[PDB]
C-alpha cells in the first residue's frame, strides 16, 4: 500500500510512463473487458519485449491525458510489487495481513484498477510452500464477484506451463492477443520516444538512423525481439556519444555510429553491417586466387551469389547461397569455404556426414524429441546457426549421408528454417550452404568399358541425378565443377606451404631458403591423384618440421638460421644444411 | 528405438516459524 | 444464439460461463464501442461478433465487404499461381462451403493431399492462401519426424518424462491460430 | 619469469591472481629468510622454491629447465624404468618437435597411439612422463565407456540439468587441468 503499491496516474503526471503509439486495436479490447459486470481482468499475453507492460502503464496515460471513454475516467492504475509486498513477512499471517490490506483499499473505491505485471509468479508460489494458502486462492472470489479490477502480464511460454494449470484462475482473467509490431509501426513508435531520450543523452537521432536500427538489427539480431531490440540498439547509439566524444563533436548520431552499436550486439566484425566493405567484395575474387589459386571458374561463382545477395537481390525465404562442390579430392574444395569465412569475417561451421550414416543419426542434428534422451541437447546444426546466426556451413562426404538427413536439407533451401526438439525455429537464411562430393569424379577420369570409347562428358551429370533426388537438385543455386590440378599450378602449392614454414622462422630468426629441386620432388611425393594434395601437410611436416624442430632447441639451428634445402641426384633424397 | 528417459521432480521446503513474546513488566 | 453457438465454437470453458462471458461482454461492445447513434438493444449480429471474437471466426459477416474477397480468392491464386486451376477450385470451393454455414461441423475446413512432381506450384498455392485471407500459416516440415518417437514433439511427451512441460508443437500451435491454414510438407517422408 | 610458471606449475587459481600472490609471497620469506642478514634483490631461483611449497612440487621441476628434462627425458625414463628401451626412445624425437614451436599451435601437443601387450609396462611410461615434466595424469578407461550412452557423459550427463558445474566428464577434467596427460585404455574396443 505505502510502498508495495506505486500509483501510475500520479506518476504519469510528472513523467516516467512513455507514452503508447499504434495500440488502439489492443487498448480498446482491455477497455471492453474493463468494463464487463463480471471477471473484468484483461490479460496481456505476448512475447517478451512487445510492450507487455506499456500498454498497462500507458493506459494510466491515457486516462490523465483523457483519452479513455468516460467510464474509465476516475480510475486509479496501481502498480503491485510482488517482489517488496512478500519481502519481510518472516511470518504465517505477515502477507495476508499486508495483502488483505491491498485489497481493502481497492474494494473501496470501486473505480480502482490493480495491474499485476509478471502474473505468473503467484501462482507457481505466492506467499506459501509445503501448503496450499496461496495469493491467487485469496483474489479467486473477489475476480468472480467483480469487486476488484486486475490487469495481469505474462509470456506466452509463461502461460502454457504455469498459467491455465488452475482453470479457476484462468477462468476469471480473460486473454488479449499481443502481436509483435511490423517495421512500419516500431519506426512511428521511437519517433515518439525520440525526445525522452534525445534529452537523456542530449543527442539526435536522424530520421535515416531509427530506420538503419530496425532494419539491420532484425537481420543480425534474431534472438531478441523487434519493439525491446530497437529500443537497445537505438539507446545505446546515445552512450557512444557520451563517452567517445572529446568536447563539442556532432551531436547527430548517423547511420554510421548505429552499424557499429549493432555489431558489437551480434559480436560481428562490423564488416558485413556496415555500407563501406564494398571494396572486400569488389576484390574479393581476386583476393580469393591469391589465398587458393587455381580453378577460376569456381572463385567466381561464390563473388557473383555473395554480390545479389547482399545488393537486395537475395532470396526473400531461401538462404545466401546453397551450392554442390562436386569435383576431386585436393583441388582446394574445403579450402575456399574457410578462406571464404576470413574475408566475409563470420564464423565457420563443419559438419562430419560420414558420421551421420544411420537412420537414427539425423536426431543428432535436430535433437531428440520429447521423452527420449538428448531431449535437453538443442541439437549440433540448430546449436550452431542459432548460435551464430551469420557463418559458412560446410558439409563434407554429402553423398555418404542417410536419405533422413537429404531430407531435412530439402526444407532447408527452400524455406531457410529447420525446427529443432524444442521448437525454436533455425532462421539462418543468411548462412550459406556449402557441399563437397566426389561422386562424379570416378567417371570422368575412368574410362569406358569396352573396345570403344563412348561419350562420356555427360555420363558425370547423370550421376549426380540418381544419387540425388530431382527435388533436393532443384533446390540447388547452382552446381560448381572442380578441374584436376595443372603442372604448373602444383608448383606454385609446394611455394604457399614453404611460405608458411618460411614466414613463421624468418620471425624466430632462422632463415630458410629451399632448392628448386626439392620443391619439385615433394610435389610428386606430397600429390596422390586418388588423394589429391591432403599428404603435402604430411610429408613436408615429416620431411622438413621432424629434423628443423629437434636442432631447434640444441644445436647450431638455435640461432643463426642459415638454412640450405637441397637434393642429391644419386639418392634421390632431400640433404639438409645447418649454420651459425 | 532409442530408449526413453525419465526426469524428477524435486520439491522445494520452506516454513514459517511462529513468535513468543515476553513482556517486561 | 450466444449458449448455442458458444457451445459450437468456444471451447476450454464451461457452458455457464461461457454463455456469461458472451453475454456480459457484448453489453460493453454495444454500449462503448460506439461513440454515438448507440444500439439499445442486443441483436443476434453483435452476439456473433463477439463469439467470433473469443474465437477468432466468424459466422454471419460471410455476406458482409468479407463477400468480395472470396469471389477474388481463385483469381487472385489464379494471377500468383499459374496453371493447376483444379487445386485452386477445392480450396475456395471449400472455404466457401464452410463460411456459407455447409460445413462438416465435426470435420476441418478441408484435406486435401496436393501430389505432383517439383516445383509445380504445391507450396506456393497454400503459402499464397494465407497471405489472401490474411490467416497465420502454421508450416510443418515432416522431414524432420524420420521415426517414430518423433511423435512426441506434436502432442509433447506423456506424464513423468523429459519434455513433459514443453507440450505439443501442433496442438499449441493451433490452439493459439485455430483459423490459418495447416501445411504438412513431404508428408510421404514422415 | 614468475608468471610464466605460476600459471603452469599452479594449476589452481587463474593468471592475474597468481602472479599478485606470488610476487607477494616471494618478498615475505626473502625478508624473514635470515635471522640477521637480509637480500634487498630478488633472484628468478629465490621465488621458484616458493612456488614449490603452494604447488606442492618439488623446486628442481618447479625450476624453468624445461629444455634440460627434455634433453635428458629418456635417459630419466630409462634410469626410472627398464624395459622397451626402443620405444621410449622414439617417444622423446617425438615430443622434442612438438614443443620446438613449429606447426599449427591449435593442433594438440599430444599424437601417440601406443600398441603392445600390457604388463610390460606400458601404463607406467604415461605416470612417469608426467611425473617428470609435472603435469597431471588423467585416466579415462575407454572400456567404461562401451555403451552408446555412456558416449553422452564424455560430453554431458543425462540427467544432470541442475547439476552443470560438473559438465562433461572429460570436458570437466581437461579444463580444470589444461596440463595433463590423457591415458586411454583398450580404444580398440569402443
Ligand atoms: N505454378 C507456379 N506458379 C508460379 N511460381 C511457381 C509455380 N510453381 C513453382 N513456382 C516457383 O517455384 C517455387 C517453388 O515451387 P513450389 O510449388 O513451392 O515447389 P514444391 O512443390 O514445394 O517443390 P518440391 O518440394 O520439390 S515437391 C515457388 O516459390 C515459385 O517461385
Ligand atoms: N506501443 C508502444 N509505445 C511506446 N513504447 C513502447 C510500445 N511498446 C513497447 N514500447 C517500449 O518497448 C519496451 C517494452 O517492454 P515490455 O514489453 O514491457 O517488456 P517485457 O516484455 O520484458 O515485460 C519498453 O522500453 C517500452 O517503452
Ligand atoms: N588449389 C589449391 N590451392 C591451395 N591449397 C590447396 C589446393 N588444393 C588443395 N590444397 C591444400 O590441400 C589441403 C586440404 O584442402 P581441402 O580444401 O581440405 O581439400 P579437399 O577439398 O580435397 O577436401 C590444404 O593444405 C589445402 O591448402
Ligand atoms: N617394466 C616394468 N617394470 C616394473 N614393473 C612393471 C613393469 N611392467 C609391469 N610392471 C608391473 O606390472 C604393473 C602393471 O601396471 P599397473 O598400473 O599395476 O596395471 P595396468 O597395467 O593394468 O595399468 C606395474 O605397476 C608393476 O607392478
Ligand atoms: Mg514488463
Ligand atoms: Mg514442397
Ligand atoms: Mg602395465
Amino acid at each position: 500500500t505505502e510502498n508495495f503499491t506505486t500509483n501510475l496516474n500520479q506518476l504519469a503526471r510528472v513523467g516516467g510512463i512513455d507514452p503508447l503509439i499504434g495500440r488502439e486495436k489492443e487498448l480498446e479490447r482491455a477497455i471492453q473487458v474493463l468494463c464487463r459486470r463480471r471477471k473484468n481482468n484483461p490479460l496481456l499475453v505476448g512475447e517478451s519485449g512487445v510492450g507487455k507492460t506499456a500498454i498497462a502503464e500507458g493506459l494510466a496515460w491515457r486516462i490523465v491525458q483523457g483519452d479513455v471513454p468516460e467510464v474509465m475516467a476516475d480510475c486509479t492504475i496501481y502498480s503491485l510489487d510482488i517482489g517488496s509486498l512478500l519481502a519481510g513477512t518472516k511470518y504465517r499471517g505477515d502477507f495476508e495481513k499486508r495483502f488483505k490490506a491491498l485489497l481493502k483499499q481497492l474494494e473501496q473505491d470501486t473505480n480502482s484498477i490493480l495491474f499485476i505485471d509478471e502474473i505468473h509468479t503467484i501462482i507457481g508460489a505466492g506467499a506459501a510452500s509445503g501448503g496450499q494458502v496461496d495469493a491467487a486462492n485469496l483474489i479467486k472470489p473477489l475476480l468472480s464477484s467483480g469487486k476488484i479490477r486486475v490487469i495481469g502480464s505474462t509470456t506466452y511460454q509463461e502461460f502454457s506451463n504455469i498459467f491455465e494449470k488452475d482453470r479457476a484462475l484462468a477462468r476469471r482473467f480473460q486473454k488479449i492477443d499481443i502481436t509483435e509490431p511490423s517495421i512500419e509501426e516500431t519506426v512511428q513508435i521511437i519517433n515518439g520516444l525520440k525526445p525522452k531520450y534525445e534529452a537523456h543523452h542530449d543527442v539526435r537521432y536522424t530520421a535515416k538512423a531509427v530506420r538503419a536500427a530496425v532494419e539491420l538489427a532484425v537481420k543480425y539480431i534474431n534472438d531478441r525481439h523487434l519493439p525491446d531490440k530497437a529500443i537497445d540498439v537505438i539507446d545505446e547509439a546515445g552512450a557512444r556519444a557520451r563517452l567517445m566524444p572529446v568536447s563539442k563533436r556532432k551531436k547527430t548520431v548517423n547511420v554510421a555510429d548505429i552499424e557499429s552499436v549493432v555489431a558489437r550486439i551480434a559480436r560481428i566484425p562490423e564488416k558485413s553491417v556496415s555500407q563501406s566493405d564494398r571494396d572486400t567484395l569488389k576484390n574479393l575474387g581476386d583476393r580469393l586466387k591469391m589465398l587458393v589459386f587455381g580453378q577460376d571458374k569456381a572463385i567466381e561463382a561464390l563473388t557473383e551469389a555473395i554480390k545479389m545477395a547482399r545488393a537486395g537481390l537475395g532470396h526473400e525465404h531461401k538462404p545466401v547461397g546453397s551450392f554442390l562442390f562436386a569435383g576431386p579430392t585436393g583441388v582446394g574444395k574445403t579450402e575456399v569455404t574457410v578462406q571464404l569465412s576470413k574475408a566475409l569475417g563470420i564464423e565457420l561451421l563443419r559438419f562430419d556426414m560420414s558420421e551421420y550414416m544411420e537412420r537414427h543419426t539425423v536426431s543428432r542434428l535436430i535433437g531428440a524429441p520429447p521423452g527420449y534422451v538428448g531431449f535437453d541437447q538443442g541439437g549440433l546444426l540448430t546449436d550452431a546457426v542459432i548460435k551464430h546466426p551469420h557463418a559458412v556451413l560446410l558439409l563434407d562426404e554429402i553423398e555418404k549421408a542417410h536419405p533422413d538427413v537429404f531430407n531435412i536439407l530439402l526444407q532447408v533451401m527452400d524455406n531457410g528454417t529447420l525446427t529443432d526438439n524444442n521448437g525454436r525455429k533455425a532462421d539462418f537464411r543468411n548462412v550459406v550452404l556449402v557441399m563437397t562430393t566426389n561422386a562424379g569424379v570416378r567417371e570422368t577420369e575412368r574410362k569406358s568399358i569396352g573396345l570403344i570409347h563412348q561419350d562420356n562428358s555427360t555420363d558425370a551429370m547423370e550421376e549426380i541425378k540418381k544419387i540425388f533426388t530431382p527435388e533436393f537438385r532443384n533446390r540447388l543455386d547452382n552446381i560448381i565443377w572442380f578441374d584436376h590440378l595443372s603442372t604448373d599450378v602444383i608448383h606454385q602449392v609446394v611455394d604457399k606451404f614453404i611460405v608458411e614454414l618460411q614466414v613463421q622462422l624468418d620471425q624466430k630468426g632462422v632463415s630458410l631458403e629451399v632448392s628448386q629441386e626439392a620443391r619439385n620432388w615433394l610435389a610428386e611425393k606430397g600429390y596422390d591423384r586418388a588423394m589429391g594434395a591432403r599428404p603435402m601437410a604430411r610429408v613436408i611436416q615429416d620431411n622438413l618440421k621432424k629434423p628443423l624442430a629437434n636442432e631447434l632447441l640444441f644445436g647450431s639451428l638455435v640461432d643463426g638460421g642459415q638454412v640450405t634445402v637441397a637434393l642429391d641426384k644419386e639418392k634421390n633424397e632431400l640433404t639438409y644444411g645447418f649454420q651459425s | 528405438g532409442k530408449t526413453n528417459d525419465w526426469l524428477d521432480f524435486d520439491q522445494l521446503a520452506e516454513e514459517k516459524v511462529r513468535d513468543a513474546l515476553k513482556p517486561p513488566s
